[PDB]
């Protein structure tokens, strides 16, 4: 119950499962650059409106 | 055994002092060096960080063809 | 990063046109070269640290 | 940033005029003693990665590695204590002409400061 | 003490130019000199260190170590050439690197004089130990015991570093001596807290703590016979000299956070024995074994008295010896049945007498029976503890019972009963098998007669 | 008989010259620390009429 | 392609990015910046199939509106402070617009999308010239100018950089695409030190650059794009594959390799500023890229692989032409960590 | 700040987003980029010729050449792209997705 | 904007708990409006109406974690009369966890969420308290 179970489930699987989910959101991308400049489009409005505005 | 092998205790013992004192000496001069570099960047009077201004040798002082320049 | 080629060589590939007072053609001014002049010359020399304030 | 900027320096010149006042490294400095075994090192992963035989297919080749890295290890280690000796330089001197900012404090002796104990038990 | 560390540099390429068959000797061989060598470091002073050069020194913590590595590495050497008789001599002496590069970092680890450089070997040691494991295993659970290794140290060893660099950039110096010197309290503080959580918690999975530990039953069963021997001698031993190094930058505030620590050490202490009476594996056993014992090696240095420190530094020498002896004993009987199950050969001192008394002078070091000095530094940590609590002798006291049990249980186990009808491959014990474990189990004898050489600087 | 077994056993001498050679750069490095030999409070002493250093 | 015209396309390259390390001027940086992808285009499309048209024409439209942004950047500088010289930059605005053109240009996150795709549909040589020589130029100029830098949106960056990188590779069986996310981590590493000291981000400029030419040519010598053609190699060149693996562990950051200093470095100058949690990310986050770097060596040179029966051909014949250097860059992105102290020539 | 600058800022900032977002076609979004030069061109010699600098009459003449060299390289790229897949669509490129 | 962030803090830790939610409840609908424009950029939801669909499931989600958080963080903090104490900030950490994993119908999620959260809020707090800086500016 206790090593084979929860201390594996605490630190070393819900690490591998966090940074496979995060890797599978991550990598998996259309291909198309439609997306990727609406993406950049959305990056840049929010700098301009974030970073910039507190000079 | 001790003739053989080994020395006196009067060897380690300042060769203890020996490293003791470089290794206080670098403790200071590190905190001395930190505190200089903060100063330096904070006012930009030292030689250190010192970001590079438009030389005045490109001007030209020379009639510019309207008296108000 | 920036390599001063020109200033070891003495070569002016590009310094002819980065200010307003400094050689144009025909010597014709600036709208705002006296003041440009003024801020140059008390700027330079002190550092980019020290010029602001 | 720090260094970029100083008065008084040629851009690419690599070694000042001002830094043969210095000690010349040894030429059996333990650092150009390394140098000379990463040359060593690539002579060797040459001869490894070509299919020879490692320690005995190229003399004059392997020889070449070990005295060029030794030659640029020594122009490097000039330059390296030049760097070295003119921040230890800019330092002492930014310390002398800012004497408020730098001020030698009261001498106390430790039957006079009164530090708290913490018992171990 | 370059007149240590430049013998091995030179192991390295007496063993590359050596030819094909005269390896294994010459490293022996030379590997035994360099321990002969290595064992002038027991003549330390009483007051100071011995302070050799501006980057090394030694006082009576890490000589122990030092000749305990450098007796450990023809050990290995020994154990080692047996169950690579097939493979080709260039991975042979790639094998043969890799055990001396391992021992080079641990020898420059244990006396290195400033912090950074000690983190640096500290971590070096990972990569000789991974390739080990993870190219000379036979198991295919080698890949993920060698990550787990990996990763458990790294997430807990960055932290250190960037805690080492904040301290020098604050006092201005990482020398041992000079932090000693110069040392001053922690104040009570959600910083300082956070930085002596980041100064002890890389030691703590070395050691390992009990919660962390789980990367060592994988890494010590997966692992070649020299690869556990190292980690269960030495490697292990590692976070308790950076503890015992690092923790006086930390006190006042070690009162109010070891607690913690110490309740996980010990309640763990008692369930990582409580495994072992379960266990089929006989390496998982000797494994959980020493997870048990460090957790009481935790305690000794958490509690922080004099003999705390004296039980911690006899308990780490004598647990590496008997650990290192026991891997053996049970390699012995994987390479006669090729597998680990320990009910699988039952009876063995019917058919090997002499490897059965090694078997039982292993398992009386390993319950601690005077007066070895296992059960010296057993009962200088127990007696600190008392004085600590007076409530922690029961929890000291259930542990000596189930470690005996444990034990005697392997021994009868293994040893005892009838030997199992079908197995007929069991050939007469070896000469070099046989000096092998005489050469664990003479030192730990020789030792107890003179005890005051692995007893600390506190002594 | 020299030639064969000295080309074959010439690896048995790495190990102690490496040792020799550590011995004299620790002695190398230790006499870099001078800066203190017989001007400790605790050990000062009159240099004899014969020799020159307390240690070497 | 004829030799001659890639010789003068290369020297073309190498000429736009000369060009924007040598000049004082704003317009002289952006002509080398267009020079540069002018003749940059064609170098990816050597080998001319779909993919190498789609990567080229990826690269080229993210690099043409990163021009963009950087032109007007320089205009909106020009038109509140009639300076042409690279310097403070006056203006805030034109400062962020700036930066965020040349973030695109490095591909720091969020605009890292461009870099897996464009790396994995060009030939190696490609690969190396754009994850090597590509960065030299935008890095420099934001040296430049690291003074009016802001510390929040280039530390951001820096930051998603790092994470977004350790992440992607961990999901890329593809060697080219493991190339470029370890890039983007890498440059993130880079970047995050750049407001407080450009030496060490010139440092790790160096010590990347040494292991990415060692991990190129290495990939080039035994021709393996994937995971599994790299399998294989331990069948035909075991020195090759021990090589590499030593130098994907350097690339993790383990010590006492040369891989390790940079970041070292680059710890120890931001904890002398307070900057105590970010590091701290840093290095847990730089466990995922040490993690997908042992999932390589683990497939390459730890395990034996099965083989194939026509590898007893191939092993009858020499690699016919030798990438200089090679061992070299193997050994100066291995063992160099002793001479750590010898960055003080780099400021 | 003048109001002809607010226009031209914003013209900029339409050509900007109009090749950010792509519909189909690639000729627009070259199209797009080709009306960012003349909004930067535009710029610039408003604020060159407002304060009279004579040196700078000459850049953007080179704004213009190096505009130039963009719009051929895109329309090679535009060439190989429809030879490869018969139309110009963005879509076709989604190859290097896996 | 930082401004929101401006209109949380210049409310007093253990002060009017309906402002401080509403200011939490602001952030956090920033928060999920700019994960939902990310999430449509780059991964399109195939139609108009699936789109303002999820992008109100991820704003809901998120304001209703920051609303959780700032009223049990500040409730706690009142009724315990224990101001500049990280605990308040754990509660209302764990209480958001909660919310998470309420919202997507799940325990793991919820005492993942919990614990995580719980965490965050007591060293944002900490840091809060001791002046520990995300993004410290260069001072050498
Ligand atoms: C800190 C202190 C110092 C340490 C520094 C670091 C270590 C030393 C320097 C390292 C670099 C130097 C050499 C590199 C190139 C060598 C490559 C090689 O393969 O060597 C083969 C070669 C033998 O081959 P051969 O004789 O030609 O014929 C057999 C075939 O070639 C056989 O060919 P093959 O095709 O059959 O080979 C196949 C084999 C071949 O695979 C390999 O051999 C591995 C190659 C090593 C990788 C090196 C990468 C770069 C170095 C980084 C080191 C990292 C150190 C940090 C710790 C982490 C450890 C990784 O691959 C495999 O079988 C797969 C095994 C997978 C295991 C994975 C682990 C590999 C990495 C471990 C590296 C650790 C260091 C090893 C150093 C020595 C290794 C030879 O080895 C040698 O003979 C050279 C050894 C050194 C020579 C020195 C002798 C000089 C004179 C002696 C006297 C000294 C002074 C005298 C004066 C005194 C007065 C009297
Ligand atoms: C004080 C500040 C407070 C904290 C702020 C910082 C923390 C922000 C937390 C956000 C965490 C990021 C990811 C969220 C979860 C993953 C996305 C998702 O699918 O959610 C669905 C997930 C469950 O739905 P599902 O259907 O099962 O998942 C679908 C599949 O699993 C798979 O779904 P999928 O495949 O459709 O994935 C969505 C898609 C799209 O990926 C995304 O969703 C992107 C999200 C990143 C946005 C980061 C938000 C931070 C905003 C800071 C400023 C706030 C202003 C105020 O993923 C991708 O395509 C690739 C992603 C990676 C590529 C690069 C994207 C990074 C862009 C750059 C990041 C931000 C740049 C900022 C400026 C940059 C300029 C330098 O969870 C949700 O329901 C959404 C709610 C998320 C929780 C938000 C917590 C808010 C707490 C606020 C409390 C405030 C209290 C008072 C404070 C004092
Ligand atoms: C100097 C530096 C500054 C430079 C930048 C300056 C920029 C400003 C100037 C721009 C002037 C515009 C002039 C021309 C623009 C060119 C447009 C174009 O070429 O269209 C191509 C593009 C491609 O279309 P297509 O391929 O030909 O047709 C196929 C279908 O479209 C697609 O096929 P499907 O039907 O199968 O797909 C399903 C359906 C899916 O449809 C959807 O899913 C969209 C539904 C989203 C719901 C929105 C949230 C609703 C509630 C929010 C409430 C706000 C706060 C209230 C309180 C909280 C409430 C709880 O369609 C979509 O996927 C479209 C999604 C993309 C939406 C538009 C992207 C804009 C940014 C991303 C916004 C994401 C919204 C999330 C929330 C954002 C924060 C509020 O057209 C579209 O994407 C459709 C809409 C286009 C019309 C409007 C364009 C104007 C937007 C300009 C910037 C936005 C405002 C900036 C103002 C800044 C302040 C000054
Ligand atoms: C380092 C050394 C070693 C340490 C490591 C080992 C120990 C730590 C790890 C092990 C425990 C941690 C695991 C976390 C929870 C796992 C849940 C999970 O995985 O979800 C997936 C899993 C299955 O996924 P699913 O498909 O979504 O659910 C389908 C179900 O199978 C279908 O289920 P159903 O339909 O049949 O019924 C579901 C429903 C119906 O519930 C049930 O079915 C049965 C009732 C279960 C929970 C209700 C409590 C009743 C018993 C408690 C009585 C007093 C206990 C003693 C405390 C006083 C001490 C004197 O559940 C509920 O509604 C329960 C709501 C939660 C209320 C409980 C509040 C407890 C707070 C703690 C207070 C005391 C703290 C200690 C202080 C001591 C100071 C001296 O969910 C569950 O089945 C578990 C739900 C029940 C929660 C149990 C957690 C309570 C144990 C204490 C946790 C505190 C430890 C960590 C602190 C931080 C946590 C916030
Ligand atoms: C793994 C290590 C990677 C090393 C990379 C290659 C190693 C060889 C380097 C090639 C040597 C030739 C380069 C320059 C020689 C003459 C040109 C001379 O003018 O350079 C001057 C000075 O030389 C170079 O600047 C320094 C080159 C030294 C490179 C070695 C340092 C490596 C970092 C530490 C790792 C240890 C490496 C040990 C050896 C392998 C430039 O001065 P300056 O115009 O003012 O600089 C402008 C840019 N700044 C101010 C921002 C820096
Ligand atoms: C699997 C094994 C893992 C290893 C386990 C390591 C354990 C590490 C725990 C460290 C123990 C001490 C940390 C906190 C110090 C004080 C304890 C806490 O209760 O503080 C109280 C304060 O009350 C509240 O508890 C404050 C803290 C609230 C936030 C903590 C909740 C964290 C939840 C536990 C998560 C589990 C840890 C593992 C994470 C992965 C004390 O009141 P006060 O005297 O005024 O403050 C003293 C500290 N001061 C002086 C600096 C201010
Ligand atoms: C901010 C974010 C911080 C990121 C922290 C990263 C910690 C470093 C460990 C990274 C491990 C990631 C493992 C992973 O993502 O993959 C899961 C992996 C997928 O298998 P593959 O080999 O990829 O596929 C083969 C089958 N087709 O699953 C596994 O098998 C896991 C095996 C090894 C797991 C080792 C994890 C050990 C964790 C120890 C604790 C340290 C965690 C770091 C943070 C410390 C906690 C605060
Ligand atoms: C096998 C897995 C083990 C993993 C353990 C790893 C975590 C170790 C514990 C925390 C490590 C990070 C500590 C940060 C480095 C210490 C430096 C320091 O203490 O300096 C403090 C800085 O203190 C901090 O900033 C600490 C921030 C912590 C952020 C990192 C979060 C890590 C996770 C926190 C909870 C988990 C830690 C314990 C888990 C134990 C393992 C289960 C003072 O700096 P100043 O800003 O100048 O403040 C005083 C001047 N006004």
């Amino acid at each position: 119950l206790l090593d084979l179970i929860w201390l594996e489930t605490i630190l070393p699987k819900t690490t591998s499962f966090i940074q496979m989910k995060m890797s599978i959101m991550v990598s998996n991308q259309k291909g198309l650059i439609k997306l990727y400049f609406l993406s950049f489009l959305i990056t840049i409005m929010i700098s301009m409106t974030l970073f910039n505005y507190h000079e | 055994i001790a003739r053989t092998f080994y020395d006196g205790p009067e060897k380690n013992y300042e060769k203890t002092m020996a490293i003791l004192q470089i290794e206080a000496e670098k403790a200071e001069l590190r905190l001395k060096e930190l505190e200089v570099r903060r100063l330096m960047r904070a006012r930009g009077d030292g030689p250190w960080y010192q970001y590079p201004t438009i030389d005045k040798a490109l001007i030209d002082h020379s009639p510019k063809t309207t008296p108000d320049n | 990063p920036f390599f001063d080629v020109q200033k070891r060589l003495g070569l002016d590939l590009d310094r002819w046109m980065t200010i307003q007072s400094a050689e144009q053609p025909h010597k014709i001014p600036g709208r705002c070269h006296a003041f440009e002049k003024e801020w140059i010359e008390c700027a330079h020399g002190i550092g980019g640290i020290r010029a602001e304030k | 940033t720090m260094m970029s900027g100083r008065p008084g320096r040629v851009p690419l010149q690599f070694l000042p005029n001002e830094a043969r006042s210095l000690p010349p490294p040894k030429l059996t400095d333990p650092r150009l003693v390394y140098m000379g075994f990463l040359g060593y090192c690539s002579g060797l992963i040459d001869n490894a990665i070509r299919r020879r035989p490692v320690v005995s297919a190229g003399l004059h080749r392997q020889l070449l590695y070990v005295t060029s890295f030794v030659f640029f290890g020594y122009y490097l280690l000039k330059r390296q204590d030049y760097m070295y000796a003119l921040r230890d330089h800019d330092m002492f001197a930014y310390v002398k002409s800012h004497p408020e900012d730098f001020p030698e404090k009261d001498k106390k002796t430790y039957g006079e400061i009164l530090e708290e104990f913490h018992p171990v038990r | 003490m370059l007149k240590i560390i430049i013998p091995t540099t030179m192991l390295l390429p007496m063993t590359w130019m050596s030819k094909h068959n005269m390896i294994w000797i010459n490293a022996t061989v030379h590997s035994l000199l360099i321990s002969l060598i290595s064992l002038s470091l027991l003549n330390q002073l009483g007051e100071n260190s011995l302070n050799f050069s501006l980057t090394f020194f030694s006082d009576s913590l890490s000589a122990p170590l030092l000749v305990l590595t450098t007796w450990l590495l023809p050990l290995m050497l020994m154990a080692s050439q047996s169950h690579l008789s097939k493979e080709t001599t260039t991975r042979k002496k790639l094998y043969i690197t890799m055990l001396i590069l391992l021992q080079l970092f641990l020898i420059m680890t244990f006396t290195a004089t400033e912090l950074i450089l000690f983190y640096i070997l500290f971590e070096a040691t990972l990569v000789p130990t991974l390739i080990i494991i993870t190219r000379w295993g036979n198991q295919t659970e080698r890949l993920n015991a060698g990550l787990y290794f990996l990763f458990y140290t790294l997430a807990g060893s960055l932290p250190l570093l960037v805690a080492l660099v904040y301290i020098q950039n604050t006092t201005g110096s990482l020398n041992f001596l000079i932090i000693h010197y110069w040392s001053h309290p922690l104040s009570n503080s959600w910083s300082n807290i956070f930085m002596w959580l980041a100064c002890i918690m890389a030691f703590m999975v070395k050691m390992p703590l009990y919660g962390l530990h789980l990367w060592l039953p994988k890494a010590h069963v997966e692992a070649p016979i020299a690869g556990s021997m190292v980690l269960a001698a030495v490697l292990l031993k590692l976070g308790g000299y950076g503890m015992m190094r690092i923790t006086t930058i930390l006190n006042p505030l070690t009162n109010y956070m070891a607690y913690p620590f110490l309740m996980l050490s010990m309640w763990g202490m008692i369930m990582t024995s409580s495994i072992c009476l379960r266990q089929t594996d006989l390496k998982s056993l000797i494994a959980y074994s020493s997870v048990s014992h460090m957790a009481l090696v935790i305690v000794a240095i958490m509690i922080q008295t004099p003999w705390s420190f004296m039980g911690a530094t006899a308990l780490m020498i004598a647990h590496g010896l008997t650990s290192s002896m026991l891997f053996c004993l049970a390699n012995t009987n994987y390479e006669r049945v090729h597998s680990r199950t320990m009910i699988l050969a039952r009876g063995l001192q019917t058919l090997l007498p002499l490897m059965a008394t090694w078997w039982l002078v292993a398992s009386l070091t390993n319950l601690a029976l005077p007066p070895s000095i296992n059960l010296i530094g057993e009962l200088f940590i127990i007696t600190a503890s008392f004085s600590w609590s007076n409530i922690t002798i029961i929890l000291m006291g259930m542990n000596m019972m189930i470690t005996a049990l444990y034990s005697l249980y392997m021994l009868i186990t293994t040893q005892r009963g009838k030997y199992t009808h079908h197995i007929n491959n069991i050939k007469p014990s070896f000469t070099r098998e046989n000096a092998l474990m005489a050469l664990h189990i003479l030192p730990l004898l020789l030792l107890t007669l003179n005890p005051k050489m692995i007893l600390g600087p506190l002594y | 008989n020299v030639l064969q077994i000295v080309r074959d056993h010439w690896v048995h001498i790495l190990v102690p010259v490496g040792f020799v050679f550590g011995c004299y750069l620790d002695r190398r490095s230790d006499e870099k620390l001078t800066a203190f030999r017989n001007k400790s409070l605790l050990f000062k002493r009159e240099l004899r009429p014969n020799e020159e250093v307390t240690w070497k | 392609m004829n030799p001659i015209i890639y010789t003068t396309l290369i020297m073309t390259v190498m000429s736009g990015t000369m060009l924007v390390m040598i000049s004082s001027h704003w317009l002289l940086i952006w002509i080398g910046f267009e020079m540069n992808l002018l003749a940059m285009i064609p170098v990816l499309m050597k080998n001319f199939n779909p993919r190498a048209t789609e990567a080229a024409t990826k690269y080229f439209l993210t690099q043409a509106t990163a021009s963009m942004m950087l032109m007007m950047a320089i205009i909106i500088n020009l038109l509140y402070s009639g300076q042409w010289t690279i310097t403070k930059m006056f203006n805030p605005v034109a400062m962020t617009m700036m930066t965020m053109a040349l973030a695109m240009k490095l591909g720091l996150s969020p605009f890292h999308f461009w870099v897996p795709e464009v790396t994995q549909g060009i030939s190696l040589q490609a690969g190396l010239l754009l994850l090597t020589w590509q960065k030299l130029a935008p890095l420099s100029v934001l040296c430049q100018i690291s003074q009016s830098i802001n510390p929040n949106l280039m530390l951001t960056m820096a930051m998603l950089s790092i994470l977004i990188g350790g992440w992607g590779g961990l999901n890329q069986t593809q060697l080219r695409k493991i190339m470029a996310y370890s890039s983007i981590a890498h440059m993130g590493w880079m970047t995050a030190v750049l407001p407080y000291n450009t030496t060490m981000t010139i440092l790790n400029l160096l010590i990347y650059i040494t292991m990415t030419l060692a991990m190129f040519m290495l990939l080039i010598h035994s021709s393996a794009t994937t995971t599994l053609s790299l399998s294989h190699t331990w069948n035909k060149m075991p020195v090759i594959t021990s090589l590499m693996m030593v130098t994907l562990l350097s690339m993790g950051g383990l010590p006492p390799l040369s891989g390790f200093m940079p970041k070292w470095m680059i710890i120890q100058e931001m904890t002398k500023n307070e900057s105590i949690i970010m590091p701290t990310l840093m290095a847990m986050t730089a466990l995922l890229n040490l993690y997908f770097y042992m999932r390589l060596a683990y497939s390459s040179s730890l395990t034996m692989f099965p083989s194939t029966n026509n590898m007893k051909m191939k092993w009858q014949f020499e690699h016919t032409k030798q990438m200089k250097l090679l061992p070299t860059m193997i050994v100066l992105s291995t063992l160099v960590l002793p001479m750590t102290p010898a960055l003080s020539s780099l400021n | 700040m003048p109001l002809v600058y607010m226009n031209i800022i914003m013209a900029f900032a339409i050509a900007l987003a109009g090749l950010l977002m792509y519909r189909s076609h690639l000729m627009s979004s070259l199209l797009c980029l080709e009306g960012m030069m003349l909004s930067l061109f535009i710029m610039s010699t408003l604020i060159i010729l407002n304060t009279h600098f004579t040196l700078a009459n000459m850049m953007p003449i080179i704004l213009l050449v190096f505009a130039a060299c963009e719009a051929a390289l895109g329309l090679s790229l535009l060439v190989m792209v429809s030879n490869t897949y018969g139309t110009d669509y963005v879509q076709n490129l989604n190859l290097l997705q896996c | 904007a930082k401004t929101l962030l401006h209109k949380y803090s210049d409310i007093p830790e253990g002060t009017e708990c309906h402002r401080k939610a509403y200011a939490s409840t602001s952030i956090g609908g920033a928060t999920g409006l700019i994960v939902s424009a990310y999430s449509i950029a780059l991964k399109p939801p195939a139609s108009f109406l699936e789109g303002v669909a999820r992008t109100g499931r991820y704003t809901f989600t998120s304001a209703a974690i920051g609303a959780i958080f700032g009223l049990t963080s500040c409730i706690s903090a009142q009724v315990r009369e224990k101001p500049d104490d990280p605990l308040n900030y754990f509660i209302g950490g764990c209480a958001g966890g909660l919310t998470l994993g309420a919202r997507t119908r799940s325990y793991g999620i919820g005492a993942a969420a919990c614990a995580y959260m719980g965490l965050t809020a007591a060293l944002v707090k900490m840091g809060q308290l001791e002046g520990w800086q995300v993004f410290a500016e260069p001072k050498v």
